[PDB]
DNA sequence: CCATGGAGTCATTTTATCTTGTGTCACTTACAGAAAAAGTATTACTAATATATGTTGAAAA
């Protein structure tokens, strides 16, 4: 880094031969450092919590027999997730859990989320939930895609038996590999298909090991095991090659995972479909959910369970929702012609029975849609490519999660190619995203076509206009069946008699604490 | 102690053996013993003599 | 590496500081048996004997 | 005015204490809990999907 004060030399050799330890450059001869001086031999809220995280960290660390390495690897991840304050209010285990998890995931080792929970009584969902959430609140790479080819190692460890298993290992490995190739690996919980491979190669090596004995380490269901098994029995060249020579046949034949096979069971140019549309409407006035709960055909009210009232209808088969403050959510609407229509109709009970409750602030909170491309999709490389915009977790849920910001919609993906799409307030955004991503679909295929026009049907505001936007037009759009959806006074007398009949314990402690309000000053 | 942090918070009915935490809690007996026999500093507080 | 990693790497983990260990001795010697193995915590372990 | 009693000062021991103890290589390995704040998990809804899971049981051998 320094320079010879004479030759202006750019490179130095230390000289360790004669125990001078010189430092001199080939073109100068002038030293630079002679005499190589060489050495020898509290209370904070955040830092304390970091120490505690170390302790709960070490604790769970060796318990799974993980590297001393990977722990201090993941401890940093905890320190990172603290910055976005994701870790503040959620059960500490679920945090330290995934924070420890993604690390040994990136290193590509054998550890497993289902395996990871049983340190607790908890569900391999709560942990999975928190995990997948800290995937949102951080931004994480694609790399942690596990295969059975890793897990079959450690699963083989507790199988007892003898040296033959190593043989079985290679017997299993190339098996599972072809199984990944034969195309009926995708979208499944890996540990299961791993155990299936082990049962196969073990039987291939002619031993007797029971299914229970397999799932003990495999941590899957017997039924699942033999279901994935019998799924293997009918596969390509399964019968013909099942004898000796192991497999020298790498030939794939055809590829037919049960995903679209069931599409045959019930058996661009295809338009995405509208399942449901969620909206909101404000009535501008607060009412008594108890009082409204008295006369309705579709009602249920249990603040002990949920603080609001159920509202529904038979046609156009919509639920929506109602609040206490006088606002509401809109559900069950397959289109907009049904929504503002129904949205107004649910106010006809009220303006017929309850308060003034006009129709205000009507906006779609979300739109649901789904469709199918009618051909298989390989997700394992999809996210491995697009996981910047995508995520794929075999364990939780079968399909792939896709994140599109432009426009902003999450795309739910499967093996068969059936695609569910929502997280959109606008019908056009659907065909936008579906359109733009469909070339990615055509990109990943194994061996309609024409988008036609990007926008065909009328816009959303057209169908919003097909229903009266004026908050005071109701009796005109009243189905006249809601005139029959009012129950008589006696049905409210004895029906309320039943409601309070069961609710006198809930309102009991309710009004009792209302008395404790007096007890406050005392 | 580690048996208690289960039993502070009455989460449903708490049993779930509480056992499998022992592996979590182990190697104080192993690593503590290795480090001892390798280094050769025996810390005995029970006799208060090291 | 010893620095604080982040969820950002475009390409390089690359740059290396090579710190080879040298045999400083008064007399020439020979390398005979050189072992490659890995300890229980799974990290590369190299042991050579002169 | 004088012998006395009482105390005040002043040597004198004997107890309580601390610094040391030949040199050189050659490796070696601040407590805990309390309260406030932040944030979240249910707690309902469709609504599509596709595994797991259990059971069971029905149906077949
Ligand atoms: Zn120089």
């Amino acid at each position: 880094m320094p320079v010879c004060k004479n030759c202006h030399g750019t490179e130095f050799e230390r000289d360790l031969s004669n125990a001078n330890n010189d430092l001199v450059c080939k073109a100068c001869g002038v030293v630079s450092e002679d005499n190589p001086i060489v050495s020898e031999v509290a209370l904070e809220s955040r830092e304390a919590t970091l120490n505690n995280a170390r302790r709960k960290l070490r604790a769970v660390s060796y318990a799974l027999h993980i590297p001393e390495y990977i722990t201090d690897a993941a401890f940093q991840w905890y320190k990172l997730a603290l910055a976005n304050n994701f870790v503040q209010g959620r059960r500490s285990q679920n945090v330290i859990a995934s924070c420890l998890y993604v690390a040994c995931r990136k290193e590509k080792t054998h550890h497993m989320l289902i395996d990871f929970s049983s340190r607790l009584q908890v569900s391999v969902y709560s942990i999975g939930a928190t995990f997948l959430k800290m995937v949102k609140k951080l931004h994480i790479t694609e790399l942690p895609l596990a295969d059975p080819s890793l897990f079959i190692q450690h699963f083989a460890e507790k199988l007892d038996l003898a040296d033959k298993k190593i043989k079985v290992v290679k017997d299993a490995v190339k098996l599972a590999q072809r199984m990944s190739k034969d195309w009926m690996f995708e979208g499944r919980r890996p540990a299961g298909i791993a155990g299936a491979c082990i049962l196969l190669a073990c039987r291939m090596n002619n031993l007797r090991r029971t299914h229970t004995e397999i799932v003990a380490v495999s941590h899957v269901a017997e039924e699942t095991l033999q279901q994935r098994l019998n799924e293997f029995k009918n596969t390509k060249a399964a019968k013909l090659s099942v004898q000796k020579f192991r497999e020298n046949d790498v030939e794939d034949g055809e590829a037919r995972p049960p995903s679209f096979v069931k599409n045959r069971k019930k058996e661009s140019g295809i338009v995405p479909t509208l399942q449901n549309i969620v909206a909101t409407v404000t009535l501008g006035c607060r009412l008594d959910l108890k009082t409204v709960a008295l006369h309705a055909r579709n009602a249920e009210y249990n603040p002990k369970r949920f603080a609001a009232v159920i509202m529904r209808i038979r046609e156009p088969k919509t639920t929506a929702l109602i609040f206490a403050s006088g606002k509401m959510v809109v559900t069950g609407a397959k289109s907009e012609d049904d929504s503002k229509l129904a949205s107004r109709k649910y106010a006809r009970i009220i303006q017929k029975i309850g308060f003034a409750a006009k129709f205000t602030d009507f906006k779609i909170q979300n739109i649901v849609g789904s469709c199918d491309v009618k051909f298989p999709i390989r997700l394992e490389g999809l996210a491995f490519s697009h996981g910047t915009f995508s995520s794929y977790e075999p364990e939780l849920f079968p399909g792939l999660i896709y994140r599109m910001v432009k426009p902003k919609i999450v795309l739910l993906i499967f093996v068969s190619g059936k695609i569910v799409l929502t997280g959109a307030k606008q019908r056009e955004e659907i065909y936008q995203a579906f359109e733009a991503i469909y070339p990615v679909l055509s990109e990943f295929r194994k061996m309609s076509g024409s988008p036609r026009n990007l926008h065909l049907l009328p816009t959303t505001d057209t169908y919003l206009s097909k229903v009266s936007d004026d908050p005071d037009n109701l009796e005109d759009v009243d189905d006249e069946e809601l005139n029959a959806h009012l129950l008589n006074e006696e049905a409210s007398k004895l029906k309320e008699r039943i409601w309070i009949g069961l609710n006198a314990d809930f309102l009991l402690e309710q009004e009792s604490k209302r008395l404790k309000q007096e007890a406050d000053i005392a | 102690l580690s048996i208690d942090k289960v039993l502070k918070k009455p989460n449903r009915a708490m049993e779930y053996d509480a056992l499998l935490s022992i592996n979590v809690h182990s190697n104080n007996i192993t690593s503590g013993l290795n480090r001892a026999i390798s280094t050769g500093n025996w810390s005995l507080k029970r006799f208060k003599m090291e | 590496s010893a620095d604080a990693p982040n969820p950002n790497n475009v390409n390089v983990q690359t740059q290396y500081r090579e710190a080879p260990v040298i045999y400083r001795g008064p007399e020439p010697s020979h390398i005979d048996q050189v072992m490659m193995s890995v300890s229980d915590n799974d990290q590369a372990l190299i042991k050579v004997l002169l």
